[PDB]
């Protein structure tokens, strides 16, 4: 259906991420599922771009592509890792998890 | 037991209790690598050697920095390099009953490590009348 | 091929916007058209959820989608229009062209 | 698509040299063109957030001076008055800005003004630079 924010959980065994990070061993972070077709919602917060070219692809769907549904808002994590061979702890690891989907 | 017990035991105080935070964003734990030196004990005045291989990116503002060691007085000194150079660091006093671990602020030393090349440093601990490796953390953020 | 910026011209009439836009009648306004596949390029800006979201689609797809081309930094244009009748002149009208993709 | 606003689109699309002192730019018509020598009347909305940088009030002329009030119901308000050169002269600017600011400040959207001269697509306007915080 539209654009929206749906579950998903990553297992850091699963990506062979285990070997530097030391806890957790996954989190929820998320993904954004969904199509943009023309007019966007204001609630995916659309740029002026992705407004006229969603227009574009409206009425000629060869002379523009469509706009995305990609995350929007990033939230960070705890993690505790090995850096270089350092133990390092960050309380926030930015761009983690999605908060917000919208529409490029 | 590769990570420290601490890093371990500091992710799991920020997890649960989610009322307070680290004081910066990045915290990292230098173990000593001086495993081999034995403590020279005159009575009454106990001495040892440590080192740390300590590397902190330029473009990091360094918050704390705490040397984590075990009536009695305890110096840490800095050897720089008789010609050999020893500076204190921080003269700091304990109590005796069951301290377990305790802490002391190196901080300005770190931020003159930090100033400087990445280097391995050595330090002395003073102090008179395994898994308990003596490490330290550093706290910092990333402007 | 890879995540590129491409041309698009954008002419205000074939979307009905020459109502209110007086100048110009239109613009490049580009757009970002390719693939974001594991590994993702370090000039394509890929954000954390990014590399991890195609990752885990690399090895396990079905699981997740892959990341997005979508434009990662929008510039603005000179625009004469009409905004609730009067006539406004905006030297720069944020969003309108594409200036840099990545993946996301 | 009022020849000023028009002529300041091209100016700053083909010398890239300089910019506007302000993002937006607004120019209000006059609407009291039923008048023969002569009074003024402009529809003057602008939000509230925005700062106004600068206000010139644009005039079609055919040594005097020119006193520009406005009208409150008769307790005449001076906006300014100036000097002119009647060297050939065409269009006159007048800086307006303060009075611009405080109909800013909620007030009739409506404002009336009046012209007075001592011993046609030429529509005087209104320009008002503001920029957006
Ligand atoms: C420890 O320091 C040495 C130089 O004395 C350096 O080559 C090495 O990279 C450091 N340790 C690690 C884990 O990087
Ligand atoms: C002129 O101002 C009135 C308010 O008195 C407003 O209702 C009207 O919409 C304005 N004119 C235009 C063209 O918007």
């Amino acid at each position: 259906n539209y654009c929206k924010r749906t579950p998903l959980y990553i297992d850091f065994k699963e990506i062979g991420w285990d070997s530097w990070i030391i806890a957790p061993p996954g989190y929820e972070a998320y993904e954004c599922r969904g199509v943009c077709n023309y007019p966007l919602a204001e609630h995916l917060t659309p740029t002026k771009h992705a407004i006229i070219q969603a227009l574009v692809h409206l009425k000629n769907s060869q002379k523009a592509s469509k706009a995305c549904c990609v995350p929007t808002k990033l939230e960070p994590i705890s993690i505790l890792y090995l850096d270089k061979g350092v133990v390092t702890y960050k309380f926030k690891y930015e761009g983690m998890a999605v908060s917000e989907c919208g529409c490029r | 037991v590769d990570p420290p017990e601490y890093m371990l035991e500091l992710y799991n105080k920020f997890a649960t209790d989610r009322t307070s935070m680290p004081s910066a964003n990045i915290i990292r734990s230098f173990k000593n690598e001086d495993l081999f030196s034995q403590p020279v004990s005159f009575n009454g005045l106990r001495k040892y050697p440590l080192l740390f291989n300590v590397s902190i990116p330029h473009h990091e503002e360094v918050i704390m920095a705490e040397l984590r060691l075990y009536d009695r007085k305890i110096t840490i000194f800095e050897v720089l390099e008789g010609e050999r150079n020893m500076l204190v660091l921080v003269s700091g006093e304990i109590y005796g009953t069951n301290s377990e671990w305790e802490t002391f602020d190196v901080t300005d030393a770190i931020r003159r490590w930090q100033k400087s090349g990445s280097s391995t440093h050595q330090l002395e601990v003073h102090i008179e009348s395994n898994k308990h490796n003596p490490l330290l953390i550093v706290f910092s953020d990333d402007q």
